[PDB]
RNA sequence: UAGGGAUCGGGUGGUGUUUUUUUAAU
RNA sequence: GCCGGUCCGAUUUUCGUGACUGGCCAACGGGGCCUUUCCUUCUGG
């Protein structure tokens, strides 16, 4: 609860301040992913764009 | 179609699915004649929408300059349709490239109230808001003749 | 007849490229009023001095009520005073040379158009009645 | 630029006050 | 003039000409509820009240079904035992067409007026 | 010739009069001008109706005309 | 009818009584009208009399709401809890399942055929729903085999009717009845309706409908409670069907219950991995309450109960590790609870606890503290669970890895090998000596410059709360008390040090100057009053009274009034500082008036002190009046109205 | 810190901390946000999953919130992510309050059309439609706008932009 | 009942010749 | 409706039921409270 800001961006820096194999454990825990979803109409617009792509891919069977 | 398009089957009293873009009414619909799981519709936002029941979702939407009255698919191309709207010319769209109406049949004087393809796949019947019907061929773009 | 008028837009708020406060406009319009300028001239000099649309949009109310609130009210309204000024000017010109029969016609018309508005102002009672153009 | 010598209540009070004084 | 009479004259002579979408500039909520009940009877299509602050305009996408609308400029009291006389004097038949009256719910036609068992004054007829 | 009497083409609404459209509105824009004497900025109406003058150095900005007012040949403007 | 249409109409407004409360009517009414002989029939009969003619979906849905009110009334009722009216549920089942040449004619409009040749089926569907909800409310009383063995043919008949509302009730009833045991007839019925719900998933092109969702709950019940499961490939198909529906809402509780059901029931499927990935991303990134919770439940159940390999077991772990850096406050809370479950129930803990403590320290250094307190609790659980080696590497990282390094070491020592803790405390005492030195003096100089860092200071205050080393730290803490949060922590530490362990006069002078030039201010006032009551004793008491006189903003004023009312030989060693209370004889003014009246509630010496204070105030007023009369200003005495207005 | 202190809670103290942390990042807010004045903020669930926080301003100071809207929205949008922040004023009437909280709900400005169309069944539908400005940003938060306006007055209002979308 | 061309007065936009450029104008 | 728990029996996990518990979620309704902010104008004495 005692929240001092400290202006620090030191995740990898706090990992890289010791002896060997601690950086090996820190590399063993490293993904850096899973961003935030977009709002509802933009997610709907993008997946109905994808639906349009697969529907044109479907009727290109009938194209010949 | 109504306030928004609904999809029923005859084993339920309630609508199975609801498939609009936004809260906008839909004047007419039509299914295919083959590749049956997709369909098209027209709403009074002057808009043509397509839908695909395999993805169970709308899929594309164009907006013309006047309201489309009646759409009709081709029973031999399966990806072409005609579109009859209040400006006095029945457009003829290709589905998988909806940027260009690949034909426009341009002989009436009033609103183009309905169109349909013949099942031979090349003649268009149309019937206008003015007291006349016309028959077109697909490959020309003007009127063959008139009743 | 013909139409030629302003077209006040659909929005009803300060147009958001505004970079100026609200009471500063009030200070500007009471400054021009203490300079002695008529409300329509306040409106055009406020359209062009700093980018307001008009005072009913940018401030809380119109310039007539804000000048009555700041204590610089006019004793007679704008159109009444301007028709009186036009009437006395054309009367002075006709008394300079009485042969101007078109000015006689226009003086009769301005007298009619000012007695119509005087009838409206007396029947709404915003000037004190007995006021009947001298 | 083109102010009026009339038409305001406080200005016509000043004018009638000048006429009352001298 | 009378805004309701001029509005109904606008859609009447536009139908007589044979257009489809009719603009109708001076609008009011009486005209809104008027042609709302006539679109309940399906005598026009849908319509739209574009709202600008001064008066609001009306655009109606009528199809073909009107032949004469209109109003009656003396809006007098009409009893329940007199709307049958007024239908016989205004319309070409009994059930062919309607006549809408202003009443204590307000823009009912004469079928709904005899259903709800109220009445009032006559403001317009449509058939 | 034959258009929808609802929302028409934007080219058509910019074509016709500012009173005859559906929702009437302005076609005059407010523009900010850089006073070339002392390089500050001030706002000015398009159809300016008055010779507006800078507050720093009251040289001139736009001589009024019937329609748009002519900016006075040293001034640099931007629409806003 | 007419009153209902006038109520639901728009153009009737101006009343409070026309909001109508129309269904608590019957909710209260059938608590008394449940004679269940005739009057319930007179409930049901005009519903049929209005239902035979015509209806809309409007009147249909409000009628279904009314019958829902009837059913909650019967569950709230206590007249039928033993089998007397199951006769009537059976009764409702049994009641559900040339010539005109002279004839004159007016009224040319014909009869619309739509009246009842369906709508009898509408009656059948809706009081079938009513009676099946009646049976599902009598499940609250009893579940007797021989009283609804005679019901189960009507139940399978109404299931095979498929008119949506009866299916919604009958799938719930079979969910409750799957715990029981009828005969081979029930074995056939249960396998038949399992095939039925597989058929409705096959035909309904969405599983985010209420029927498909509740049917998925029924498939969960059929998996959980039977002797005979069926069709590995078909359950693989229905799970591949539910898989892409996981994103968009109205799918949540029932399908996730089905997920939890079969992942508990242990079957190995290739599609469970895909739904595990999507439900992990849902658990982190969801935005609705408790849906992230139930997805965390099913993801933890899969991640523990099932058998992955080294690649998945590494990648999901680092997914959690960097999912800790998610920007929300609640998805972070859910991944904190996931690490909490992993911690509470290891060799994987030995492999992961170092980087877990590092990432939870980064989450402590992250945003606004509702995640940092949870990170502190999780790190406390991890450090308590660590055996030796994780704590050794953690102490190495706290002693090696500026201001963030010092704060991390201080918080690590505050959480948790007492000899290694003593060596770390020696390093911390060196850091606290190098930190708490002249920074408080420069801070007091800044306060004097006002009324003419602190991260290491709060870390040292926390470390002194954690731990003649105590004497040297008490001198350093007295120096540190000698910005507002730092002074608050220092006043708490000074009270604790004076409790645990002139010099006390100098500490009282520093505390009085700190309180002069909020809850910690109240605690400091309590500590100063305790020090003065425990008390150059008379000189220190006189200096305390003079400091109270110079004190008597709003918080310190209320504390000064409370200290004066608590401090005041009744008046011999008391008559020193009643002049401020005599001078005190807008909410701060109200609190000061209440405290002044309380102090005046709390004899001859009192009249003497009152006379002395009134005479001193009268002499001051006389001196001010004489100075005004000899120096005679009005602008400064009148401009307060223009400043306030 | 600088809120009205009649009923504080955690998220409004967090966004006041976001304000004073913008004050800690000092060299642009040259005492302009010192006349800030809240009345109440409130989170509201929408149909898009996420939430919209409505911050109220007592409206002699809605013109005080003048050039600070864009910068503080892009500050607290990276600070307290995935919400939607909207300022509103508050108080023959109350339709004026409705469309005034609409006009200050969308933006400081930029609504250009109110349309209402009436279908043949009886369903009214009321569209409001913006003009053309910053559409590539305002397209994201369009469902939250109609969601919170429906939550704040019960009127069913659908938002639209005169473009292809 | 509706449509089109031309002209006069005003305004907007275009972009060629008449025009011209540090005297003002437009 | 979701979930955790005191239990009985099997267990050194987990399930059957009967009790009983709380943490929370939606639908109902009941009692208040805030939307008459704190400050100026009645028909007559
Ligand atoms: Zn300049």
């Amino acid at each position: 609860g005692a929240s001092g800001k400290l202006s620090l961006t030191d995740m990898m820096n706090v990992i890289d301040d010791r002896q060997v194999i601690e950086n090996a454990n820190l590399l063993k825990g490293k993904s850096s992913t899973y961003e935030v979803p977009l709002p509802q109409r933009i997610q709907q617009r993008h997946d109905r764009k994808a639906a349009y792509e697969i529907s044109r891919q479907e009727v290109s069977k009938w194209n010949d | 179609g109504g306030a928004k398009i609904h999809l029923w089957d005859v084993n339920r009293l309630k609508p199975v699915s609801d498939l609009s873009w936004g809260a906008d009414n839909i004047t007419s619909l039509k299914f295919n004649q083959n590749e049956t799981d997709i369909l098209a519709s027209t709403g009074s936002d002057n808009s043509i929408v397509l839908y695909d029941l395999r993805t169970n979702s709308p899929t594309q939407k164009i907006v013309q300059t006047m309201r489309t009255n009646a759409i009709c698919w081709n029973p031999m191309e399966a990806f072409n349709f005609v579109t009859a709207n209040e400006d006095h010319n029945a457009y003829y769209y290709d589905m998988r490239n909806l940027s260009r109406s690949l034909n426009v049949f341009k002989d009436h004087v009033s609103a183009v109230m309905d169109v349909d393809f013949s099942p031979t796949g090349d003649e268009i019947v149309t019937g206008s808001y003015d007291k006349s019907i016309r028959i077109y061929k697909t490959n020309h773009g003007h009127s063959r003749e008139i009743y | 007849k013909g139409i030629s008028s302003s077209a006040i837009p659909y929005s009803r708020n300060a147009p958001a490229w505004f970079k100026l406060s609200s009471e500063s406009v009030i200070e500007q319009i009471v400054k021009y009023a203490r300079k002695g300028l008529t409300p329509s001239q306040i409106g055009v000099l406020l359209r062009d001095a700093h980018g307001v649309t008009q005072a009913r949009v940018i401030t809380g109310n119109k310039i007539m009520r804000i000048l009555k609130s700041n204590g610089l009210a006019p004793e007679i309204p704008e159109d009444l005073y301007y028709l009186i000024k036009k009437a006395v000017s054309v009367r002075k010109h006709l008394e300079r040379n009485r042969k101007d029969k078109d000015a006689k016609f226009r003086l009769i018309l301005i007298e009619s158009r000012i007695h119509r508005l005087a009838r409206y102002y007396r029947t709404v009672a915003v000037l004190p009645p007995n006021w009947k153009y001298e | 630029k083109k102010a009026k010598k009339d038409f305001y209540r406080f200005q016509v009070r000043e004018r009638k006050k000048q006429e009352i004084n001298q | 003039s009378s805004v309701l009479a001029d509005a109904l004259n606008a859609i009447n002579n536009a139908e007589k000409t044979g257009k489809r979408q009719v603009l109708l500039r001076p609008s009011s909520k009486v005209i809104i509820k008027f042609l709302q009940v006539m679109q309940k009877h399906g005598y026009i299509g849908e319509f739209e009240y574009i709202d600008d602050h001064r008066s609001g305009k009306i655009v109606v996408q009528l199809n073909g079904r009107l032949n004469k609308c209109g109003v009656i400029s003396p809006r007098f009291n009409v009893k329940i035992g007199d709307i049958e006389k007024w239908t016989a004097n205004l319309l070409p038949a009994r059930q062919f067409g309607y006549v809408i009256l202003t009443t204590s719910a307000g823009i009912m036609d004469h079928e709904e007026a005899r259903r709800k068992h109220v009445s009032g004054k006559i403001l317009g007829f449509v058939y | 010739l034959v258009q929808d009497l609802l929302h028409p083409t934007a080219a058509s609404e910019a074509r016709k009069h500012k009173l005859k459209t559906l929702v009437q509105g302005p076609r005059s824009y407010f523009l900010d001008v850089k006073c070339p004497g002392c390089l500050n900025i001030t706002t000015v109406f398009s159809h300016a109706q008055t010779a507006v003058t800078c507050e720093s150095c009251s040289t001139i900005l736009c001589t009024p005309t019937g329609g748009k007012a002519k900016l006075s040949e040293g001034t640099s403007f931007r629409r806003k | 009818g007419f009153a209902g249409e006038e109520k639901d109409s728009e153009n009737y407004h101006t009343k409070v009584k026309e909001i109508k409360s129309n269904k608590s009517y019957d909710a209260g009414e059938i608590l008394a009208s449940n004679i269940s002989l005739t009057e319930f029939g007179t409930l049901l009969s005009p519903v049929k009399a209005l239902l035979m003619v015509r209806i809309n979906l409007r009147n249909q849905n409000k009628l279904s709401e009314l019958l829902r009110r009837y059913l909650l009334g019967l569950n709230h009722n206590s007249d039928s809890e033993s089998e007397s009216i199951l006769k009537f549920c059976h009764q409702l089942f049994q009641e559900s399942e040339k010539e005109d040449f002279f004839l004159v004619n007016l009224e040319s409009k014909s009869y619309t055929i739509n009246s009842n040749s369906l709508l009898l089926n509408s009656t059948l569907q809706k009081f079938a729903l009513d009676l099946l909800r009646n049976v599902i409310t009598r499940h609250r009383s009893f579940l007797t085999v021989s009283h609804l063995e005679g019901f189960i043919p009507f139940l399978r008949d109404s299931l095979l009717s498929e008119n949506e509302g009866v299916v919604i009730s009958t799938l719930r009833i079979l969910i409750t009845l799957i715990r029981l045991d009828f005969s081979d007839e029930s074995s056939e019925i249960f396998k038949n309706c399992a095939r039925k719900v597989l058929n409705i998933i096959k035909v309904s092109p969405s599983t985010s409908s209420e029927l498909c969702q509740m049917g998925l709950k029924f498939l969960s019940a059929f998996i959980r409670h039977t002797d005979s499961t069926l069709k590995d490939t078909a359950l693989s198909y229905v799970l591949g069907r539910v898989l892409p529906d996981l994103n968009e809402p109205s799918r949540q509780g029932l399908a996730f219950n089905f997920l939890k059901a079969l992942v508990s029931k242990h079957i190995m499927l290739p599609e469970l991995y895909d739904i595990a990935d999507t439900t992990r991303e849902i658990m982190v990134t969801n935005h609705s309450k408790e849906i992230r919770d139930v997805s965390r439940s099913v993801y933890y159940q899969f991640l523990m109960e099932y058998d992955q390999s080294k690649g998945r077991l590494e990648k999901q772990f680092k997914f959690m590790v960097d999912n800790l850096q998610y920007p929300t406050e609640s998805g972070r809370q859910s991944v904190m609870e996931l690490i909490n479950l992993i911690i509470t129930k290891p060799a994987l803990l030995s492999k992961l606890s170092s980087s877990f403590f590092l990432a939870l320290v980064n989450v402590s250094f992250n945003d606004d503290a509702p995640r940092c307190r949870e990170m502190a609790s999780v790190l406390i659980s991890t450090m308590l669970p660590k055996l030796e080696n994780k704590d050794l590497e953690i102490v190495e990282k706290y002693i090696a890895a500026d201001n963030a390094s010092f704060l991390n070491l201080g918080l690590r020592t505050y959480k948790v090998s007492i000899g290694f803790e003593h060596t770390i405390e020696l390093d911390e005492l060196a850091i606290k000596r190098i930190r708490y030195i002249l920074s408080d003096t420069s801070v007091g100089s800044e306060h004097q410059w006002d009324l003419v860092f602190s991260s290491y200071m709060e870390a040292t205050e926390s470390v002194y709360k954690h731990g003649w080393d105590g004497i040297i730290t008490c001198l350093l803490y007295p120096h540190s008390w000698v910005a507002n949060l730092v002074h608050q922590l220092i006043a708490n530490k000074d009270k604790l040090e004076i409790s645990l362990t002139t010099i006390a006069t100098r500490i009282l002078h520093q505390l009085g100057a700190p309180s002069i030039p909020a809850n910690v201010s109240i605690k400091t006032l309590v500590n100063i009053s305790i020090l003065w009551k425990e008390q150059t004793g008379e000189d220190l008491k006189y200096t305390t009274a003079i400091d109270y006189m110079v004190t008597r903003g709003i918080i310190r004023s209320d504390e000064h009034r409370m200290d004066s009312f608590m401090s005041k030989a009744l008046l011999v060693q008391v008559l020193d500082e009643d002049e401020v209370i005599a001078e005190g004889e807008y909410l701060e003014t109200y609190y000061s008036r209440a405290v002044d009246e309380e102090q005046e509630e709390l004899l001859e010496d009192k009249l003497q002190v009152s006379d002395f204070t009134k005479i001193y105030t009268a002499v001051k007023q006389t001196v001010l009046e004489r100075r005004k009369e000899r120096r005679s200003a009005d602008k400064k005495l009148r401009k307060h109205a223009r400043s306030r207005e | 810190a600088k809120i009205l202190s009649q009923a504080p809670t955690e998220l409004e103290l967090q966004v006041a901390q976001a304000f004073v942390e913008l004050e800690n990042s000092s060299p642009e807010l040259k005492a302009e946000l010192r006349p800030l004045q809240f009345k109440s903020i409130r989170e509201i669930d929408v149909a898009g999953g996420k939430k919209a926080l409505a911050i109220f301003v007592p409206v002699p100071s809605l013109a005080g919130f003048h050039k600070v809207q864009t910068k503080l929205t892009r500050e607290l949008e990276k600070k307290f992510q995935d919400r939607h922040v909207i300022f509103l004023a508050e108080r023959r009437t109350l339709t004026a309050v409705h469309d005034k909280i609409l006009e200050d709900l969308v933006f400081p400005t930029e609504i250009v059309g109110k349309r209402v169309r009436y279908l043949v069944g009886g369903n009214k539908i009321q569209k409001v439609l913006l003009d053309s400005k910053d559409v590539q940003q305002i397209d994201y938060k369009l469902e939250s706008f109609q969601a919170v306006y429906n939550k704040l007055t019960g009127k069913q209002i659908v938002f639209e932009i005169p473009s292809e979308t």
